[PDB]
């Protein structure tokens, strides 16, 4: 699955990529715009972003005027956005043909439905829902 | 001749309960020696098969005392003291007198004791992909029935079935059988079962 | 204390030879003499052979069904039963067992799952149960080896489920029936380790 997502992947960098800051949700959540989407909060005060080029850039250059933790993610690609949702047979199914759900065992935690679920969802629909939807991370670590 | 060596070949038994399985010799297996040459085997299913008790009366080292025994110069009997849910499995009445050992003999079906069961006998046609596939079966199912002494007719003749019975589970201690009717490409165009859980045949087709 | 673990398993083919070794560990194996039995599927036990003790000396006694086939033989000084199996056919398809004595087969090895079939490597024709109007399942026929396991719901429900054990035919192949007893739309699933043929299906009346 992660193999095949990356080679298909590695054609859309150029046009844009993805960012992690720890910012608070509401201000960078105010701020977004020009096709820039926050990929998945991971606290109320840390919040990943995929956004297209020459804003996403500007937006850890919005994170280093307010002076936090910048990295310009040298791995940038396309995820939780449309850009990636167009080819629904490469990055939507062929990543998994072949899943063996298991049943409760331990508990594990899954983040894009925000709460604890059966590893029932674990195949190729969950890389359709963390490349369509966002992950919600911070309410996955409060429900935890 | 070679002695004939046949026990009661079931014994449901049920936990906490005293049973007694014996076994027929044709000939006397009573050697001059004092001592009966006849052993006790027990293949539990799935593992491998095990010491029980050798010359008729003596019990092997290691197995619990619940399996004591002894026996008359042709009749011999097994005196299971108690039956656990461990103890479910076959028991073999082997005679070691003429060698060659190259019969154990049927084996005993060792089973859960439980009242009778009423067999869900459950007609299923084939799928018809299967048929534009080049085969056909047809399977009569049957589910939760106890004991296991029914075979699954084919009528309307028989020939063709084979037999998929499992084993006993744990909380239901029933028996769930499989009756494949492979078939082949025209002659597509009945099952019943005579189960002691029921009298009458119940009949019902694809 | 006492073991007689085995080796030499696998998968042949009628007419061409297969190892079966005896690990002895514990005891003098020259004392007691190493036997041979073979376990048909689901059915009765049937001996194969044995070889008396070099002290004993004797002769190597088989079966009547395995005249000028099978051969057996032992040693010492490396401690290592032999069963050796040539010219194999169908019957041959049976777990054989490592028994500790020629009369008193008191010991018992554990089980190599010796086949012998004319079948190759292939995914399953899984073919489901449409219900007569109950219980649903879905046959998994044409397979081969036997390693398998089938769940419902993919590995959700199983109250209710029943492995049916495999079905031989005569061309070699398997056929599997796994089927769950629920009023009612269920999932059953199917893996074939050695081919990687993961077939899932969706079934209705």
């Amino acid at each position: 699955v992660v193999a095949l997502r990356s080679r298909v992947i590695a054609t859309m960098p150029g046009n844009k990529g993805m960012a992690s800051i720890a910012a608070p949700a509401g201000e960078v959540r105010a701020r977004i715009g020009d096709r820039v989407e926050i990929a998945a909060v991971n606290g109320p005060r840390s919040v990943v972003v995929a956004g297209d080029s020459d804003e996403l850039d500007r937006l850890v250059a919005s994170c280093t005027t307010e002076c936090i933790r910048a990295k310009r993610l040298a791995v940038d690609y396309a995820s939780h956005s449309s850009h990636v949702e167009t080819i629904r047979d490469a990055l939507h199914a062929e990543l998994g043909e072949d899943f063996h759900p298991l049943p409760g065992f331990v508990p594990f935690f899954s983040t894009v439905t925000g709460r604890w679920t059966q590893p029932d969802e674990l195949d190729a629909g969950y890389w359709y829902r963390n490349l369509r939807r966002t992950v919600r991370f911070a309410d996955a670590v409060r429900a935890l | 001749d070679v002695v004939m060596t046949q026990s009661p070949l079931s014994l449901p038994v049920t936990p906490g309960e005293p049973a007694s399985i014996s076994c027929r010799s044709s000939q006397s297996l009573l050697h001059s020696n004092g001592y009966n040459y006849l052993d006790w085997y027990l293949q539990k299913p799935g593992q491998s098969p095990q010491l029980l008790i050798y010359l008729g009366s003596n019990r092997a080292s290691g197995v619990p005392d619940r399996f004591s025994g002894s026996g008359s110069g042709t009749d011999f009997t097994l005196k299971i003291s108690r039956v656990e849910a461990e103890d479910v499995g076959v028991y073999y009445c082997m005679q070691s007198l003429q060698t060659p050992r190259l019969t154990f003999g049927p084996g005993t079906k060792v089973d859960i004791k439980r009242t009778v069961a009423a067999p869900s006998v459950f007609i299923f046609p084939p799928s018809d992909e299967q048929l534009k596939s080049g085969t056909a079966s047809v399977v009569c199912l049957l589910n939760n029935f106890y004991p296991r002494g029914a075979k699954v007719q084919w009528k309307v003749q028989s020939g063709n079935s084979q037999e998929s019975v499992t084993e006993q589970d744990s909380k239901d201690s029933t028996y769930s059988l499989s009756s494949t009717l492979t078939l082949s490409k025209a002659d597509y165009e009945a099952c019943e079962v005579t189960h002691q859980g029921l009298s009458s045949p119940v009949t019902k087709s694809f | 204390e006492v073991q007689l673990v085995q080796s030499g398993g696998g998968l042949v083919q009628p007419g061409r030879s297969l190892r079966l070794s005896c690990t002895a560990s514990g005891f003098t194996f020259g004392d007691y003499a190493m036997s041979w039995v073979r376990q048909a599927p689901g059915k009765g036990l049937e001996w194969v052979g044995f070889i008396r003790s070099k002290a004993y000396g004797g002769t190597t006694e088989y079966a009547a069904s395995v005249k000028g086939r099978f051969t057996i033989s032992r040693d010492d000084s490396k401690s290592i039963a032999y069963l050796q199996m040539n010219s194999l056919k169908t019957e041959d398809t049976a777990v054989y067992y490592c028994t500790r004595g020629g009369t008193l087969f008191d010991y018992w090895g554990q089980g190599t799952l010796v086949t012998v079939s004319s079948a190759s490597t292939k995914g399953p024709s899984v073919f489901p149960l449409a219900p007569s109007s109950a219980a649903l399942g879905c046959l998994v026929k044409d397979y081969f080896p036997e390693p398998v396991t089938v769940s419902w719901n993919s590995g959700a429900l199983t109250s209710g489920v029943h492995t049916f054990p495999a079905v031989l035919q005569s061309s070699g192949l398997y056929s599997l029936s796994s089927v769950v007893t629920v009023p009612s739309t269920y999932i059953c699933n199917v893996n074939h380790k050695p081919s990687n043929t993961k077939v899932d299906k969706k079934v209705e009346p």
